[PDB]
């Protein structure tokens, strides 16, 4: 764990193009000696390196190495290794050395702790009533905010307001759609933390690279879940990143059919990582080839290539079912490098 | 590293080691996607859906 | 920008009131707590008389008076909310007054999570040592040996995090405190003793599990019978290790019971105030046994009265109560033995205005001699007002509901004031709203507590309401705007509201009425729907200008009296605080981001000039220039950004660049363009939650950077109260944040160099430079801080 604002020279696996969340988790595969033996000597130090975010990167996440495996299979030497997002970053200076791998001196960022809105305005007299009996419904909400919120008589705005950057209420408004996705978690899964909250949710919800990148780039906690939340309300529908304008699913269709969510990292038999999110039914596509149960993600089912009808892009892959007794006997699995998180037309923006 | 196949990528520690996985692929569209699984009738077909990803 | 903020108004709200001997031992003393000022009365017979007040480098956030043994008279404890500890003593020479400090250090640990139930500050009954609950899980202790003059600590970890009150108890053994905690079980009370040898905690005489869900406050009871009280919403319980009493009156269900003080030195009658201006009596019936005795048989709730909604509630002598409140008057009470025609046995004595909180103002020439008059909303509920602050002499107007917003429409020779009225719903007393000489109410179509909103036709010269106009069910109304519009030649009062439901958190539709007090009614003259909540609005050169939710609107006055949309410019922020100043637009959310619009004329669009995003609570903001711009963010500061100066690149024109950072010590509510008057530019009044009105005025650099060395050299020759230092006091503070202050100069401190012995004004303008570069003579800074008295 490095200090705020300073500053450390962090190694770059040259074939990580990923935008890697704090807390999310990166699988590698690594079949080059110049990155196996790297990887080997994180291991006995920091297991700390650098995950940039894009070839001009100018922000990025430090991965620690949390697993790793050994395969020596038909002669060759395969290293598995699982990592997960830990501090967020600047980048200072990238510099390639003698290998192919890189050195970048980095600055480390602050994840901006922020107190209650009602923190400078409250009353000591109220100060004793601050802590509330924890939640047993949507007149506790009602209750909540009149309690936690009552000195904004104070202020120049009103409670309801105040609720809006209320980092507790917008965690419940966004667990709410989230279980409309997903039939398990419940509660408890997500955390507590505001921002360890965020920073699940922005590695949850289906959305492209550059908007990654500005959940990374924004501040406070609590302006990461209202801009987050705002894209759960207003992109509901998710067209092909390659056209821009095609149709392929709505947010309607999101369902979990493994457990882990509605969008979990698979691995193809090629190292490939795939965050392949799982609807019920997509529009604009064409399948090629016959469906196959080799190396399917999901047991019971058989993948079939799916292409978008337009640009003839990879989307996805349709998995049909192998037996009678199983249901979805189909469902669309959409990989997230594909789509493009669009709000549908009637000027709508993403708002902080 | 050297020695890979053609048609899925595999890489292999020995040329002898490729070629007795060579005749797995059999079939008109033996070249294979590494990353979705697309099949395709040459190499050069398969090279350019690749750089499409 | 460089900036001078000097004070026009104290805080005049109050937030402490303890009493006993601090000037003498058979004076009895009331000392009052007005934020960052303290007052210190001797009570009469008669009444209240001033002995001195003096002023601090923070804000007090706790107030005790104790006494050691060996100690002549009482001592005055004060704790900022900065963690500035200080010990301090009276001491008066005839007639030189001066508050001594015996002890002072910074309790503030680098760790630590600010508790959510505010700083706790208690004594020891016997003045052994100081408890201070700061941070969750954490204690800390001074010991009260004098020999520890920097106020050296020591902390013990606390297996309960969440503490919600805590107190010492009396007549025990060892030091104990007593506290009251919530866990995932519920809510239970329980007692450590200190050991201020072992540095740690020992096992408590007694504890009672399972408490009131919502127990709230902890009494200690004097050492004739010991133990303490625990105060709820539903229960008033008294516990002493097996001893075990309870009631649950239903007459202080209606509201919660915030503050309490001891009567008689052996805890047998207790005042105790709700969030309403209720005043019960909580007497302790003490049966007198025949060993010698006296056990406790019951608790008795009696309802006293009603006073302005109380903070702090202190028993002073012969039936008098002082009632310290924040929301409104703070007031001196009397007490009888039998209850009034109305049942109440209380009776006011006096009354001490009280401004705050100030949540709009409005500068307005009144008398046209063009001398400039101050009048605001103040106030909460009940004690809601309007307050008319001249030059300063105060006329109050109570409104009994709580005043909104506020704006002057000199051609109807009127006010016009937004409220709300808190209630078939049924008003719980007569407001301006339901006085009104005329009422209406509002039809469109086009759509427990309950909130109503009411638009009050205030004269400007009766201040009667001649006009209340009840807006729509649901509806929230938040802006307020008097202006002409486009050809007409008629002044109009605009309203912007919003369709608050309880089951929608944003708010998706909202309205923009046009109304006109032409006899003695308000006329509808048309209305707009717009999709979402109209935050602000602001004339716009014969155009209005509005927000709805994250979007800047200009709208156009037609011929027909009809508003219609001419450009429109989408913001990634919502679109909260909205400032003009000629075809440039300041727009700001809750969270510090501030965006500079400019509308194109000969485009007829908008265009973003420049952007600054630096995620904090920000409050208020105004325009100074049309390059610089002034702020109040967290936690009771001030900021001034500009427009970058370095004109090269496209993109640093984009960015406004930071300038200006200070510690006011006030949670600014309103900036307000003008002066109280008939060598500095600009003149900006700003009104605060305390009730505090102040200046901010730009100098030159040839003065700011004599003001600035001024400034480090007044702070050399002035004694603060507490050892605090005006660096320290003035530094840009957050949580996560210490910095020290840039581009403001204190006018307080500044203003101190003419009430300062000559020998020592002499001091201060020693190796002076005067760019006038000669020296400065002593005779020289009197005539600049002449000349800087008179902005305000
Ligand atoms: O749900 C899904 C959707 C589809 C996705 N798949 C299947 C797949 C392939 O599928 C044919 C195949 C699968 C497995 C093999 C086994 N080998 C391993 C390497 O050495 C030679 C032997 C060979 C060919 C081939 C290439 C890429 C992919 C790919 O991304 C996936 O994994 N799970
Ligand atoms: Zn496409
Ligand atoms: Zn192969
Ligand atoms: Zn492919």
């Amino acid at each position: 764990l490095h200090d705020d604002d300073s500053c450390q020279v962090i190694p770059v696996l040259p074939q990580v193009m990923m935008i890697l969340i704090p807390g999310q988790t990166l699988p590698l595969q690594l079949f080059h000696p110049q990155e196996v033996s790297m990887v080997r000597n994180l291991i006995q130090k920091d297991r700390t390196f650098a995950v940039l975010a894009y070839r001009e990167a100018q922000f990025g996440t430090t991965a620690e190495i949390y697993a790793y495996r050994e395969e020596q299979d038909f002669g060759i030497e395969i290293v598995k290794v699982k990592a997960i997002g830990r501090q967020r970053f600047k980048v200072l200076e990238l510099r390639t050395q003698s290998d192919g791998i890189q050195q970048a001196k980095v600055q480390i960022l602050p994840e901006c702790v922020l107190p209650s809105t009602m923190s400078a305005v409250q009353l000591e007299s109220l100060n004793k009533c601050q802590i509330f009996p924890s939640k047993p419904s949507y007149k506790w909400w009602q209750k909540y905010q009149k309690r936690k919120f009552h000195c904004a008589n104070l202020t120049s705005w009103p409670r309801w307001l105040y609720s809006l950057y209320d980092a507790e209420t917008l965690m419940d408004r966004i667990k709410k759609q989230l279980r409309e996705w997903d039939e398990n978690l419940k509660d408890d899964s997500l955390p507590s933390n505001p921002i360890d909250f965020s920073y699940r949710v922005a590695a949850c919800l289906p959305i492209d690279d550059v908007l990654r990148i500005q959940l990374l780039k924004i501040g406070s906690a609590i302006q990461r879940l209202r801009c987050e939340l705002d894209i759960m309300n207003k992109c509901t529908s998710l067209c092909c990143k390659q056209c821009q304008e095609t149709e392929i699913t709505t947010k309607n269709e999101i369902f979990s059919l493994s457990l882990c969510g509605p969008m979990a990292a698979y691995v193809n038999p090629h190292g490939y990582v795939h965050e392949t999110l799982t609807v019920y039914k997509a529009c604009n596509l064409n399948l090629i080839g016959r469906p196959s149960t080799e190396h399917s993600w999901f047991p019971g089912y058989a993948w079939t290539v799916a292409q978008c009808k337009i640009c003839a892009s990879h989307i996805g892959w349709k998995f049909t079912a192998t037996k009678k007794d199983m249901s979805p006997q189909k469902f669309w699995g959409l990989t997230r490098s594909a789509l493009l998180p669009t709000i549908p037309d009637t000027k709508v923006i993403l708002c902080l | 590293y050297k020695h890979k196949c053609k048609y899925c990528s595999k890489v292999f520690g020995t040329d002898s080691s490729l070629q007795i996985h060579l005749r797995s692929h059999t079939g008109e569209r033996p070249f294979v996607c590494s990353v979705c699984g697309h099949r395709f009738t040459t190499k050069g077909n398969l090279k350019v859906h690749f750089h499409r990803h | 920008s460089y900036n001078y903020v000097v004070t026009a108004q104290k805080p005049t709200a109050v937030n402490g009131c303890v009493t006993g001997h601090f000037t003498s031992a058979e004076d009895l003393n009331l000392l009052i707590a007005k934020n960052t000022r303290l007052e210190i009365y001797v009570v009469t017979a008669e009444g209240l008389r001033p002995v001195k007040e003096v002023g601090m480098y923070g804000k007090i956030a706790v107030m005790e008076l104790f006494r050691p043994k060996g100690e002549s008279k009482d001592l005055l404890f004060i704790l900022t909310a900065k963690y500035n500890a200080c010990i301090l003593e009276y001491k008066q020479s005839g007639e030189s007054i001066d508050i001594i400090t015996r002890a002072h250090g910074n309790v503030q640990d680098r760790i630590g999570r600010p508790s959510e139930t505010g700083i706790i500050g208690i004594i020891d009954p016997e003045c052994r040592m100081i408890g201070l609950r700061l941070y969750d899980g954490l204690f800390k202790v001074i010991p009260l040996d004098r020999d520890n003059k920097e106020l050296k600590a020591f902390n013990i970890r606390l297996e309960e995090l969440h503490v919600i009150d805590v107190k010492f108890l009396y007549g025990c053994q060892a030091p104990t405190i007593c506290f009251v905690y919530q866990d995932p079980q519920g809510r239970h009370v329980k007692t450590y003793e200190v050991s201020l040898r072992e540095k740690e905690f020992n096992k408590g005489p007694w504890k009672q599990e399972n408490v009131e869900a919502e127990a709230s406050m902890v009494i200690a009871v004097p050492e004739p019978f010991g133990g303490a009280i625990i105060i709820g919403q539903e229960s008033i319980t008294y516990h002493n290790g097996d001893k075990y009493l309870a009631i649950a009156p239903p007459i202080i269900k209606q509201s919660t019971i915030v503050c309490h003080n001891r009567v008689d030195p052996n805890g047998s009658r207790y005042l105790l105030g709700d969030m309403e201006g209720r005043l019960f009596m909580l007497l302790l019936e003490k049966e007198e046994q025949m060993d010698g005795t006296v056990t406790l048989k019951d608790l008795r709730v009696e309802l006293l009265g009603e006073t302005s909604i109380a903070e702090c509630l202190t028993y002073l002598d012969n039936g008098v109560v002082f009632v310290g409140s924040r929301l409104g008057d703070s007031q001196l009470v009397k007490l009888n033995v039998d209850s009034n025609e109305q049942g109440s046995y209380v009776v006011a004595m006096e009354t001490f205005t009280n401004l705050g909180p100030i949540v709009d103002m409005c500068v307005v020439d009144l008398e046209r001699q063009g001398q400039g008059q101050l009048v605001t909303c103040s106030g909460a509920f009940k004690e809601g007002s309007l307050r008319i602050i001249r030059n300063l002499h105060i006329r109050t107007v109570p409104l009994y509901e709580s005043p909104r917003k506020i704006c002057y429409q000199e051609v109807s020779q009127c006010f016009g004031v937004l409220s709300s009225r808190i209630e078939g719903t049924t008003a719980l007393r007569p407001s301006a709203s339901t006085q009104a000489l005329s009422s209406s109410v509002s039809s469109s179509k086009l759509f427990e507590e309950v909130e109503v909103h009411n638009l009050l036709i205030i004269d400007q010269h009766t201040f009667e309401v001649l006009h209340a106009h009840q807006f729509l069910q649901n509806e929230y109304a938040l802006s307020l705007v008097s202006c002409k519009l486009g050809k007409d030649p008629n002044t109009y009062f605009i309203v912007g509201t919003a369709m608050v439901y309880p089951e929608e958190a944003e708010p998706k539709q909202g309205r923009i009425v046009v109304f006109q007090y032409s006899d003695g009614k308000l006329q509808t003259v048309a209305e707009k729907e717009v999709k979402g909540a109209v935050y602000s609005m602001v004339e716009f050169n014969g155009k209005l200008l509005a927000s709805i939710n994250s979007t800047v609107r200009l709208y156009e006055w037609t011929t027909e009296k009809e508003l219609r949309t001419e450009c429109n410019h989408y913001n990634n922020i919502m679109a909260l605080y909205l400032k003009t100043k000629g075809d440039f637009i300041l727009v700001g959310d809750l969270m510090r981001s501030v965006l500079l619009l400019a509308y194109k004329p000969m485009e007829g669009n908008f265009e973003e000039i420049a952007r600054d995003f630096n995620p904090n609570w920000m409050s208020a903001v105004e325009i100074l220039d049309d390059d610089n711009f002034l702020g109040a963010e967290n936690a009771f500061n001030l900021f001034v950004c500009q427009k970058d100066s370095a004109a090269t690149t496209d993109e640093e024109r984009q960015h406004l660049q930071e300038v200006g950072l200070f510690h006011l010590g006030e949670f600014v509510n309103v900036f307000c363009h003008g002066s109280l008057v008939m060598p500095t530019q600009g003149s900006v009044l700003f009104g605060t939650v305390n009730g505090m009105i102040g200046l901010v005025t730009s100098l030159s650099e040839s003065w700011y950077n004599l003001l600035l060395d001024m400034q480090n050299r007044l702070n050399k020759v002035i004694k603060s109260v507490g050892k605090i230092e005006h660096s320290f006091w003035r530094s840009f503070h957050t949580e996560r944040k210490t910095e020290p202050a840039t581009g403001f100069i204190d006018g307080d401190l500044i203003e101190s160099f003419l009430d300062i012995s000559r020998p020592k004004m002499q001091e201060v303008v020693a190796n002076l430079q005067y760019d006038d570069k000669r020296e400065a003579t002593a005779d020289d800074l009197i005539k600049v801080v002449e000349e800087l008295t008179r902005i305000h």
